[PDB]
């Protein structure tokens, strides 16, 4: 499919940035997670980034560490996450769905088989958090064979070699974690990279507008959504209300 | 691009977030430079000799082999300053930190021996040391935590995940990703992302080099086999490295069998786990069927690393080294036997290596064999654990 | 009649019941014979090197002397097998036992380090070892008692008198008087009746011999002073002996000042006791005004011998050696300082020697001086005691 | 004085061995100790051997170790022991009184001064338990200057050199702790030693008669009296009764 290509074309026509929330699948349980995700979409999420709970998320800070613990407390497994993904796609045909994975979960039962399952359930992209471009060949190859975009992080300590590699290897979007910001964005465009989404510390509307102004195609909220879940565990209803209020405000800022 | 090969066959690599790649590349360049620098080598030699106490003895153990055709030597890393082999490579890594202009050290520890080694090296060389340790480990290793603190290190309990060594490993990598401009990550075993398996081997290889010279002096020939416990792989690869090209010399690594392999309560991923990708490397892992990383179980706190160094996985795959396991009960017997018959209290980790040598002897007592066991540490730290077991049994 | 002089000036002698004189005469003859026997010397050298780990390092300590004109080296007896200097002379005495055809060892211990050394030597050399220890000491040294037992020694609590070291000393002599045909009394310090002060010095003198060679190699001259703690006198006379005829080299012995000399709660009989006759010798004693023997008080369990070796009393009387005291608080500071600044955890006994060297430095920081402290043992054994104090203070 | 010489002359005339009990001064207290000693004398003790409590009696077994502990529990000091000795002598002018001392108590305030105090209170002999003949010169000299007999032990592992030295140096009696017994006794006589008293394990009448038969001048009960004290602590009256019964039987055996 071409879900990211179609999204960016549509946003470009509307002179609009993308806003993309992250959440952990199955946090704080399967039923509530499904409701959270539908709320994010209804509130104006342009795409989703979805984590599969992993025992050792060595690229994640405390907010997401705790989301994983909550999901594990609920007994969530990767198999259950894939059942969830199929149901999400069945409800929402056009929204791009990206996974944020750890390498062991991709490799566990075979890299090719992982990306084949992604394709079967209708996933659009996979970012493997602990696979740098240097180690990415078998992941990128399997992704592309199954019509999945391999997503790469362009970090704050990127150099020109890395920019060229990310531009060459990535698809869907480039995950920017931000050399000056203007430099990175212009250089990615120069090298025909997948459109850049700013992912560093996106927790307020002002940061969404700022990302768009800098020349990025939008912004990813890496942990702010999870923080809202954490804060509202005792009140599922209030949780959904705050999630809706937050996503609506973040999306409004992309215009 | 790297200067050195990050893989040992299919095993190893650099499976870290992109943000950490510059730190690994910087460390590899510094190491390659250091290895060609006579000034660095002389400083390292000076610390090993005059601070840590190298060379360590090679002790012939006559009582325990009586009435058999086994001759057994113990390489005495238990006599190194700090009480284990961990001291050797921390001194080398602390010098690399300084070479790179770093003023801070991060280290992970499970049982606490690597944490103590990191803290002592940091104190001597004027580095600010912080040690991550799983909260469950902190709770059960109050003595080592206190030594670390006396030596001026910050000990940071890790409550994420299982609150054990793997979780401390993650936290150290998280910190380093943000701090690598000023901090060096002093990884404690021959595992993790390249270049750590290479650096740790080269900074432990004097174990085997000395052993070779000592056995040539005393016996006029190489050993039939050298035997070492394997938690993450540092003491074993340190003993093995200089013998790899001596194809007659057996290389035997001993993983913890815990309550028995068949119980699943063990720490023997090289022979009984499954290859996965975690902690920066592709290697045999303790993991669930769906790929969650699990803990290693052993009597011995130090054989808790839930994977194994990639060079061990490679040496096994080609048949150059052989790996076996020893249960808690077998290790405990070996511990008791060495105390009573040689007057040496061995670490329970090292007791696994000794137990396998005793099995080699006892199974075939008329086989002529010249064995060396790497005695990776002293077992003062283990006397309470051993006391508690013997009481529970009724001994 | 003896072969050797039993006195050091007015100090020393053989003040035992007549029944024990043949045992002392036998031991003196065996020692004199052993000292001329190249085979005995080679066996002793082999054990020291290949079992105990000699030579021990001489470590330069740069951080603690920064900004002064003191250069300080530590002689690393903490790195000897067993964790203290006690190991050296037990290996020599165990060989004398065998030379005399004895199959059993008796030893006294206070803190437990000599008991552990005696037990390990007995285990290695196939001697049946029994250790007398005051019941109060047994109670407060469960770890050392357990090591001794793991190594196959019988530990016998002594309930007579004050149930401490002196009482264990008496019990060992009582046993030996009956058993000397088959048992050797492995006395743990450079004290007691002749020939023990002589034998213990000669079997510890490699400390000073190595120190001399090491300092000549590193500095090209002798030390200005060598500094050692004094409980009964073994580690200090072992460091001093080879320097006695080097009249420029200061010999400084440090007794425990406890809560302060003026409190009377100390263990400094050489400078603050009174000459008496007890434990086979005429020497300075801790004793009441009417001549009952009293205990030595110190933070450090090992500086509990309530007298001092007669050669120390003699060297003091002629002005060749100088003796000073260091309080509990001064020793504790030195302990903390070495851990934090050099990454070495010293025994609290040894910490008294270090404390005096630090005072020599700090008092006169622009005095150029080359000092060696004998680090008689490691301080792993002391971390609980230190922990408990720092908690009580509110640190 | 010549109290031992006079005693042995009198016993020789009566064809009789000496029986000599040991007790610790001040055990179990000063008053009871004085009564015990008067009971031993009334019951037929020929001489006394009296211990001064010492902190570290490294020549004594458990019975006497415990007697010392009892005396210390009663607060007994050497000064109090010397007061006791003066009172004992004042009551009993002819009985030989020997002390068993540890070297530190003799040396403490000066060796000469110790033996002068012994002479002042009327002591006849001193055995210093931890001074072998090899170290005995200043003790023997001070003893003899103050008319005190220095007593030496002839142990089971004695040789000819020792026999000659003990014979030369000792006075009053030789303390035999028993080369065959007949050999030691004949050799001591040959060398003109002070008369021998057998001191090893004398706890029954038969052993007294045996010592005399072997050619010794009598026997010393080194610990049997103390054992009777130990066993009867709760009943001072029964204690004195058993002491009297025991000493009477032991003395009867010397005829
Ligand atoms: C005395 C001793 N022997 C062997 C090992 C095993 O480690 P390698 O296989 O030699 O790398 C250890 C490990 N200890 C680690 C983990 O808990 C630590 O202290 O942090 C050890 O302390
Ligand atoms: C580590 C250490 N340093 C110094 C000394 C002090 O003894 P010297 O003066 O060297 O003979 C001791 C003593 N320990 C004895 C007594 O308790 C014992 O263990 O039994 C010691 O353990
Ligand atoms: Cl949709
Ligand atoms: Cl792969
Ligand atoms: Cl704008
Ligand atoms: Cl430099
Ligand atoms: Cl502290
Ligand atoms: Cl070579
Ligand atoms: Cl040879
Ligand atoms: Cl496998
Ligand atoms: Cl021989
Ligand atoms: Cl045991
Ligand atoms: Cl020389
Ligand atoms: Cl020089
Ligand atoms: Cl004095
Ligand atoms: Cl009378
Ligand atoms: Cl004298
Ligand atoms: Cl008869
Ligand atoms: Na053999
Ligand atoms: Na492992
Ligand atoms: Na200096
Ligand atoms: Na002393």
């Amino acid at each position: 499919m071409e879900r990211y290509e179609n999204l960016f074309a549509q946003l470009n026509d509307r002179r609009e940035g993308a806003f993309v929330p992250f959440v952990t699948l199955g946090d704080p349980g399967i039923e509530q997670s499904l409701k959270i995700i539908d709320t994010l979409i209804d509130a104006g999420a342009d795409a989703l980034e979805l984590g599969v709970p992993f025992s050792d998320p060595l690229a994640d800070g405390p907010t997401i560490q705790n989301a994983n613990l909550r999901a594990f407390a609920a007994g969530v497994t990767p198999a259950q996450c894939f059942e969830m993904l199929a149901l999400i796609r069945e409800k929402h045909p056009t929204i791009p769905i990206g996974l944020l994975m750890y390498a062991n979960l991709v490799f566990n039962n075979g890299i090719d088989a992982f990306y084949a399952r992604c394709e079967q359930v209708g996933v659009d992209s996979v970012l493997v958090a602990d696979v740098p471009v240097e180690e990415s060949a078998p992941f990128r190859q399997a992704a592309l064979r199954h019509n999945i975009a391999p997503i790469f992080i362009c970090p704050p300590n990127a150099d020109d070699d890395l920019l060229r590699q990310v531009a060459s290897y990535g698809r869907g979007y480039t995950y920017l974690l931000s050399l000056p910001l203007h430099h990175l964005i212009e250089k990615l465009k120069e090298y025909h990279a997948a459109p850049a989404l700013q992912g560093f510390g996106i927790s307020s509307p002002e940061q969404v507008s700022a990302a768009v102004r800098a020349g990025a195609a939008g912004a990813i909220s890496g942990s702010a959504i999870v923080k809202i879940i954490e804060k509202n565990l005792a009140s599922p209803k209030q949780m959904l209300a705050e999630l809706r209020s937050f996503v609506s405000a973040m999306k409004a800022a992309s215009r | 691009t790297t200067l050195l090969n990050p893989y040992f066959g299919e095993f190893g690599g650099m499976y870290v977030p992109q943000i950490l790649m510059p730190a690994l590349n910087q460390l590899e360049e510094a190491f390659v430079s250091a290895q060609k620098d006579p000034e660095f080598q002389a400083q390292f030699a000076d610390l090993l000799k005059n601070y840590a106490g190298r060379p360590t003895a090679l002790t012939k153990c006559q009582n325990i082999t009586a009435g058999t055709r086994t001759t057994l030597y113990l390489k005495r890393e238990d006599l190194l300053h700090g009480g284990a082999h961990k001291t050797n490579q921390v001194l080398g890594q602390a010098l690399l930190a300084k070479r790179m202009g770093k003023s801070e050290i991060i280290a992970e520890t499970g049982a606490g021996q690597h944490g103590v080694a990191s803290a002592l090296a940091s104190a001597l060389l004027g580095l600010k040391c912080r040690i991550y340790m799983g909260a469950k480990d902190v709770e059960r290793q109050s003595p080592n935590v206190f030594r670390m603190r006396l030596m001026g290190a910050e000990v940071i309990p890790v409550h994420s995940g299982s609150a054990t060594l793997k979780d401390a490993c993650n936290e150290a990598l998280r910190d380093w990703s943000g701090s690598y401009e000023t901090a060096h990550y002093m990884l404690g075993t021959a595992a993790g992302p390249h270049p750590y398996p290479t650096i740790v081997r080269e900074f432990q290889r004097m174990i085997g080099e000395e052993t070779k010279a000592q056995i040539l002096d005393k016996e006029g020939r190489l050993p039939d086999a050298v035997i070492a416990c394997v938690g993450g792989g540092s003491n074993a690869i340190g003993m093995f490295a200089d013998f790899i090209n001596d194809t007659s010399v057996g290389l035997i690594g001993v993983e913890p069998g815990g309550h028995g392999i068949e119980t699943g309560e063990h720490g023997a991923p090289l022979k009984h786990g499954r290859v996965g990708i975690y902690f920066g490397m592709k290697a045999p892992m303790m993991q669930t069927a769906d790929g969650q990383i699990e803990e290693s179980y052993s009597i011995s706190a130090g054989l808790d690393f839930p994977s194994v160094g990639p060079q061990h996985a490679y040496l096994n795959s080609i048949g150059r080294a052989d790996y076996v396991s020893i249960t808690d009960d077998e290790a405990l017997e070996a511990f008791k036997t060495l105390c009573r018959h040689e007057g040496i209290i061995p670490a329970l980790e090292s007791s696994h290596a000794l137990a396998h040598a005793l099995k080699m002897m006892r199974e075939q007592p008329e086989k002529e064999q010249l064995l060396v066991v790497n005695l990776s540490g002293r077992g003062d730290k283990d006397i309470f654990t051993v006391h508690d077991i013997l009481k529970a049994r009724g001994e």
